[PDB]
């Protein structure tokens, strides 16, 4: 659960 | 009139998607991070793996390098910063002070400050002997994208999903302007190396170069998919006078810096090319890809 980054993850807008 | 990058080495190595990929201003190693909470630093020539750099307690979204290539600062999601001695593996310091995910991250060129963009939408300017924030900015509503120095350290530049990209005077904090065009989500800005322009993209598939000074839109550069990711952009000038960026059809996309025309597009990754760099004395490109494909590579082009 801790390997997470922002900038690997998609914009989130709706 | 064009280049011809052909593809020499694959780097694989990280366990999760690749976040930012750097070369260090000697020209002699590469630096990646990644969400696998690593920094591995590689041979800029020939790609080969030296090290891995750790301590993060989440994953890592970009690395940069100090001016005389000893340093590493790194942007994690665990809302740190992490000054690295690449020659020692050592975390020297921790930037703690961001209340959210850290997202961006550069040393000036005296390499005596760090600048940050965080999630918490601040622009931090941290001193890199005592690790102590000097400034925090209140400077965009929204998460920012990315942070950069001009050539003398005298300004630097911020980006935001809020749609503005502004420049602040480094020794007071003082925004001096605001760049407004006719607002999508600013994913990614830099200075270019001559200091004359800044190069920002937006997530409605468009790079866009623009004379800071007069606030005006000199050239844009399409083609590319680029509605999700904050995917890194370059000026490369080893050679011809290149634009460089990511995408997220998986491809590298090579733009003429004063025409606007696509000359090159690289085929190798096969997930979206999150992260580019432009070696600083010759005409090589580090790319990296996010999730599903996990590698870097290098390309060499003659001119």
């Amino acid at each position: 659960g801790t390997c997470v980054a922002a900038r690997t993850r998609p914009v989130l807008s709706y | 009139v064009k280049p011809n990058y052909a593809l020499k080495f694959t780097l694989a190595g990280h366990t999760k998607a690749v976040s930012s990929v750097k070369f260090s201003p000697n020209g002699e190693w590469l630096a990646s991070s990644s969400a696998d909470k690593l920094i591995k630093i590689w041979g800029a020539y020939d790609g080969k793996f030296e090290k891995t750099i750790s301590g993060h307690k989440l994953g890592i979204s970009d690395v940069a390098w100090s001016s005389d290539s000893n340093l590493l600062v790194s942007a994690s999601d665990d809302k740190t910063l992490k000054i690295w001695d690449v020659s020692s593996g050592k975390c020297l310091k921790t930037l703690k002070g961001h209340s959210n995910y850290v997202f961006c991250c550069n040393f000036n060129p005296q390499s005596n400050l760090i600048v940050s963009g965080s999630f918490d939408e601040s622009v931090r300017i941290w001193d890199v002997k005592t690790g102590k924030c000097l400034k925090t900015l209140p400077a965009h509503s929204d998460p920012v994208s990315a942070v950069h120095f001009n050539r003398d350290g005298s300004l630097i530049v911020s980006s935001s999903y809020d749609g503005l990209c502004r420049i602040w005077d480094t020794a007071s904090g003082q925004c001096l302007k605001t760049l407004i065009d006719d607002n999508p989500p600013v994913s990614f800005v830099k200075f270019s190396p001559n200091g004359k322009y800044i190069l920002a993209a937006t997530l409605d598939n468009t790079l866009k170069l623009w004379d800071y000074s007069k606030g005006k839109c000199l050239k844009t550069y399409t083609g590319h998919k680029n509605e999700k990711y904050c995917i890194f952009a370059n000026f490369s000038v080893t050679g011809g006078k290149w634009i460089v960026s990511g995408s997220e059809d998986n491809l590298v996309y090579i733009w003429n810096l004063q025409t606007k025309e696509i000359v090159q597009k690289l085929q190798g990754h096969t997930d979206v090319v999150i992260s580019t760099a432009c070696h600083p004395t010759e005409n090589i490109i580090a790319s990296a890809a996010l999730e599903n494909d996990k590698t870097i590579k290098l390309w060499k082009s003659d001119c």
